[PDB]
């Protein structure tokens, strides 16, 4: 064969080769703009050896002590019906909300798979809403605690515009700490040092 | 192989012989799918099988183009043995007759590798030339159809390409 | 048990068989008589099939044609035909 | 890209059509002519 | 604790069988080489046993 022949069939199909390079670079864009962002922050440790303290900062002992402490048992998410909603939402300059749960306890239905609790919530003002698990619609307001039908709820500053919807989760101790754990990384970076670098990632800059 | 482009390239090729001022005949021979009474304008009674089968003769079945200048006898009725038609010695009449009147015959024909019309007629015709599409037709077929032609008796003369485009790679 | 060129006239095989008469009428010319033999290498090929049909291709354009089974060992044309089995080859 | 080249390569191997009268003249067919497509 | 008509193979495997398969299944590893820290592995189809 000659280069003759492959530039005249790439000429002869440029309409073909355009489209879907198009169409592809359209897709990367596409996913390259609503991707969540995913932020990184650090921590450096002073080690007055390290190995041992590797292995013993990413134990079950600290992450489960730092998850007690910080509630990072109670899931929250904003809820957006498709699989794009968040990126657009994002993208329109829409200001995510958030809401500060102290207390959440679910009836715990625990059944074969489904280990995991979850009710909806929908933003009705600044200062009621509606709570629904499987289709029994209940009246909460922030301040003043809930306790009805084995569900105990307390909201503390609920930040979003009236008719938004979040879905609130009680997974297990231990998928909260496989979660955290899975995100977090420790390094020496001198291999002697006391100098320990501590890496976490999330999409919650501040959390 | 059909819809290559058998009676586009004949009819046109009537009518451009015929815009010369010689007088041309033009005979529709697809005795299976042909419609050539539809591209020119018909009276669809008393076609070729209507002579070939008897129960017509040699003057009622030629007409006129409007907007050509030459002369077509239509296909007419399908008939149920065409092949079989094409062999009665009525069409070697015809053939000799209207040579002696025309001062060309063109003949459209069905294909050969799904038919046998073609071989039977190509006896009596004076020169034989394929139509080969651009894309679609391939050299073996178009060897194969020489070759087919060549047992039965009829010398082909050429091809014909048909449907060409401009490609950069050429 | 009838005759493909019989039954469906219109079928691709009748066709393929035309189109092998058309060959015969021209190769056939200068042979030193009009007797035609259609054998094989193996048995199951189709030589009682492309013989008989053939025949009867032959036959529906006026030309009169004798048809005759010398298989003599496993021949089942009078089968095929509709026959009076007495007084065969 | 990559796959727009390796679709044009498997397009352009799996042709088998006439593409200019050089080929039927190869095997000695006399090509008379060569009609273009009527966009009319 | 099982729904009544069932049935249950009881059998009193040698105190060694028993030593074998629970050893087949169960790895230990340093993970440091030098530290202290011992990671302990054990598969089996009960998740709570
Ligand atoms: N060079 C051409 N340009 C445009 N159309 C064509 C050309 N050649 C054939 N055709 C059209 O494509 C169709 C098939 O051609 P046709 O000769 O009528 O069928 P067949 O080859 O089976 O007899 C026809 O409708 C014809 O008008
Ligand atoms: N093109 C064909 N299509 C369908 N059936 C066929 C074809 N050729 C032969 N046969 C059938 O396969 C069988 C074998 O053919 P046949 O000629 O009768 O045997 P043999 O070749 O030994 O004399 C027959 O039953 C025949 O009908
Ligand atoms: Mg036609
Ligand atoms: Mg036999």
């Amino acid at each position: 064969i000659d280069l003759g022949r492959v530039i005249g069939e790439l000429i002869d199909h440029r309409k073909l080769i355009i489209s879907i390079t198009s169409v592809f670079t359209l897709f990367a864009i596409l996913y390259a703009l609503l991707a969540t962002p995913i932020y990184e922050t650090d921590a450096l440790i002073q080690i007055e050896q390290s190995a041992p303290e590797t292995a013993l900062l990413q134990s079950r002992m600290i992450l489960g002590k730092t998850i007690d402490d910080l509630n990072l048992q109670i899931q929250i998410e904003q809820k957006y019906f498709p699989v794009i909603g968040r990126g657009l939402a994002r993208l329109m300059g829409e200001k995510p909300g958030n809401i500060d749960i102290t207390r959440l306890y679910l009836p715990d239905s625990d059944d074969i798979s489904n280990n995991t609790p979850s009710i909806i919530l929908t933003v009705k003002d600044k200062e009621n809403y509606s709570i629904n698990s499987d289709g029994i619609q209940l009246n909460g307001v922030v301040g003043t605690l809930l306790n009805e039908k084995g569900i105990s709820l307390l909201v503390n500053e609920i930040d979003a515009k009236p008719g938004d919807q979040f879905v609130i989760t009680q997974l297990p101790r231990l998928k909260a700490i496989s979660d955290l754990l899975k995100s977090f990384s420790v390094a020496d970076l001198g291999k002697d040092t006391g100098m320990l670098t501590l890496t976490l990632t999330g999409d919650n800059p501040k959390r | 192989s059909p819809s290559a482009g058998m009676t586009f390239i004949s009819s046109n090729l009537a009518a451009t012989i015929a815009i010369t001022g010689k007088k041309v005949l033009f005979i529709d021979a697809d005795l299976r799918k042909g419609y050539a009474h539809k591209m020119f304008g018909h009276k669809n009674d008393k076609g070729l099988s209507e002579f070939l089968s008897g129960q017509a003769a040699a003057e009622m079945i030629i007409d006129k183009v409007e907007g050509g200048g030459f002369d077509y006898i239509g296909r007419g009725q399908i008939p149920p043995n065409p092949a079989e038609l094409l062999m009665h010695p009525r069409f070697e009449q015809l053939l000799n007759w209207a040579s002696q009147n025309y001062d060309l015959i063109i003949i459209d024909t069905p294909p050969i590798l799904a038919v046998t019309d073609a071989a039977i007629i190509g006896r009596y015709a004076g020169t034989c030339l394929l139509v080969a599409r651009f894309e679609k037709n391939t050299v073996k077929e178009i060897d194969v159809s020489m070759k087919r032609f060549e047992q039965s008796g009829v010398v082909v003369k050429g091809c014909i390409l048909n449907g060409v485009v401009k490609k950069a790679s050429s | 048990d009838t005759l493909l060129a019989v039954g469906n006239p219109a079928d691709l095989a009748v066709e393929a068989i035309r189109g092998l008469r058309t060959s015969l009428h021209f190769a056939m010319m200068e042979a030193k008589n009009n007797v035609l033999m259609i054998s094989g290498a193996s048995p199951s090929a189709g030589m009682t099939f492309i013989s008989s049909n053939l025949a009867a291709t032959i036959a529906i354009t006026g030309k009169k044609v004798l048809f005759i089974d010398a298989d003599l060992r496993k021949g089942y044309a009078h089968k095929m035909f509709g026959h009076k089995n007495d007084k065969g080859l | 890209l990559i796959v727009s080249v390796v679709l044009v390569l498997f397009q352009v191997f799996l042709r088998r059509g006439i593409e200019s009268p050089e080929q039927l003249e190869e095997i000695g067919i006399n090509v008379y002519a060569s009609i273009p497509i009527s966009e009319w």
